[PDB]
């Protein structure tokens, strides 16, 4: 997207050049300020992309740690229901054998 | 093997805390290393249910100190989890792997820590 | 110099920029298409993060419960210890 | 005073009579331990039906939150004391109350695998 | 209210936002695709403009020349007028 | 792109909702600040798109005006060459008929 | 003084002798009118070979720009005075000089359709 | 029509300013409204070349005051462009369309303005 070579009706051989050479010159500046902003962005993007393997981790750790807890927690739950049952026995004998 | 409903009776007696039933079943050949479907042994079971002498008996009859239920838990794991200190000590005495681990990776030290059982830990530190 | 000569000079140094412009433009395209692949992963973050917070929350809650039960156990284990001690003394 | 401090233990230990005696010398039915437990809490935490009862009937806060956000209903749920559940609801305990982790009593029942406490905390009132 | 009831209340007002979110998202897409068609015309401007400046420049230059020639003509027309006047007087 | 319904292992029926209802609420705010910025942009875009029919015009006018000039300018050029020729005649007679 | 003002007209009118006489009383060979024309300019603008000549040979600026940026070379070109072109080059006039519109002499020849002035401003020196 | 190299001779005589040649060619039937390829007439041509009486002659012989060359230019246009004031006035007197226009849309007033011929304009304003 710029002015095509000799958009001109009348003869402007030298200017045509000088002028086009100038737009092309400052279009190189423009494109450059774009490479600057793109790389400098690509930069703050890499700092973000690095937190990924981290959160990927944090997730995996906690998923595992949870399964481990629940497996234990179920197990306790059983023991608790068991020991609860057994008291109901002993008290239930202190009314009989009081 | 050739008809393990002896082993069933035994596993059931380890849980119930019935020591004379155990003694009898052993005399009958009952498989000391028998497994319920969840993969338990009698040892596992008496550890679970806090049955000290029963542990001591079974061990004396060559029960594996390091048998693993289906989830990898050993009888140590179970005594650890449940805070059955004395049963832990005899298990260790009898060479339970302190470093052994279920399928979540929890050794028995981990379990102490995770219940924050101050005493079980110190006793678990105390070995090689 | 010679009119003849600066026309070349200019056409020559216009060849510079115009060649330079596609080498600079080409670099842009590689950056844009890459910035795109960086954005489709950056979407994954607030997702990945929120989820990890769900799983952390999940564990912790569990642990809170499991801690409560450990002691409840310790407690019952002891009641059943007392009452047995009484119920044995009651022969 | 520590009149509530003696009551905390009364409640914990299931001391039916001490509870009463300490309500008579007007120790606060909302006393807190270091954990943030009210008498009503320990009362629940220990399957002490009758003590919950007289607490509630002495103006005890049925939705007390311990320092962790737990309620006597949560504890009740956690430990499978169905019958204290029952009466904590009869005295309009907020079922949907959550602790600091976001749990409800229902959640706590579900986590335990309580196929019962579940079908009767779904009689939501 | 009743635990029973606030669960509905919440599921109900979550139906609000979630329905609202696609009606709001749908509006975004119509705007984005349109902003796109606005940008492909905005490209045409510095092009269209520069060119119009080329044509203005072109006319003006021309006019400058044509103005110069108009007078040059007026001038010659007159020289040819004088000299004829002399060359007729030279009978 | 948000957290899917009940990413949860453990039971969090009520929070799950409350929490999701909240992310959805502030996601409506986010999307809204986007409609704001998009329309408000679409705005400064229309002011730009309006200069088009203008420059389209300016171009067309000057293209036409130029052709008109050149057609005249050629014509003068001819007249000039003609009148230049004719002087070369009259002077070229003042050396003969001096 | 207006010594250059009289010279401007000398140059315009082709007054060979007045030019000389006014160079002798040292009126500036670079005098400017309201338009910005130097003697050399009008000299060119009027096909006055011999007057261009003595200007150049009295130190006249061969690349003088009138207020519009035009040079004696431009005018020369515009009006098809090939022979003043010739000698404006012999005295190293800058062919590539442009006026304020960006035109060069070449351009001006091309615009006219000068198939000749064109093939001899492409003897670029 | 039936052999217009009379008309060629005439057009050529209008340009050359040869009035007696014109007078003769008319007498021979020569087409007063003859056209060179660029579409000119004799009128066009004498306007172009500033040939007053020749204009006056041709007009008297029914030449179109509003003939258009190929580009639409009329003899008015040509006299206008060239600053041939008197030829303009007779053209007008003879009913040239002041408002007539070439293919660029330039009337003759436009041409005056564009050369900035102060006098031609005022004379062009002066009519309906």
């Amino acid at each position: 997207g710029l002015v095509p070579r000799g958009s001109h009706m009348a003869s402007m051989q030298l200017e045509d050049l000088r002028q086009q050479l100038q737009q092309a010159e400052e279009a190189l500046v423009a494109k450059q300020e774009l490479i600057d902003k793109l790389k400098e962005e690509a930069e703050q993007h890499k700092i973000v992309m690095e937190t990924v393997p981290v959160l990927k981790a944090q997730a995996d750790i906690y998923k595992a740690d949870f399964q481990a807890e629940r497996h234990a927690r179920e197990k306790l739950v059983e023991k608790k229901e068991y020991l609860q049952e057994q008291l109901e026995q002993l008290q239930r004998e202190f009314n009989k054998l009081k | 093997h050739h008809g393990s409903d002896l082993g069933k009776k035994l596993l059931e007696a380890a849980r119930a805390g019935q020591d004379d039933e155990v003694r009898i079943l052993m005399a009958n050949g009952a498989d000391v290393n028998a497994n319920d479907r969840k993969g338990n042994t009698p040892l596992h079971l008496a550890a679970d249910y806090d049955h000290l002498e029963i542990v001591e008996v079974l061990l004396k009859h060559g029960a594996d100190v390091n048998a693993h239920d289906n989830d990898g838990s050993t009888p140590l794991h179970l005594a650890a989890l449940f805070g059955h200190l004395e049963i832990v000590e005899v298990l260790l005495k009898h060479g339970a792997d302190v470093n052994a681990q279920d399928k979540f990776g929890k050794t028995a030290f981990d379990i102490s820590i995770d219940n924050g059982n101050e005493d079980l830990a110190e006793i678990l530190q105390k070995l090689n």
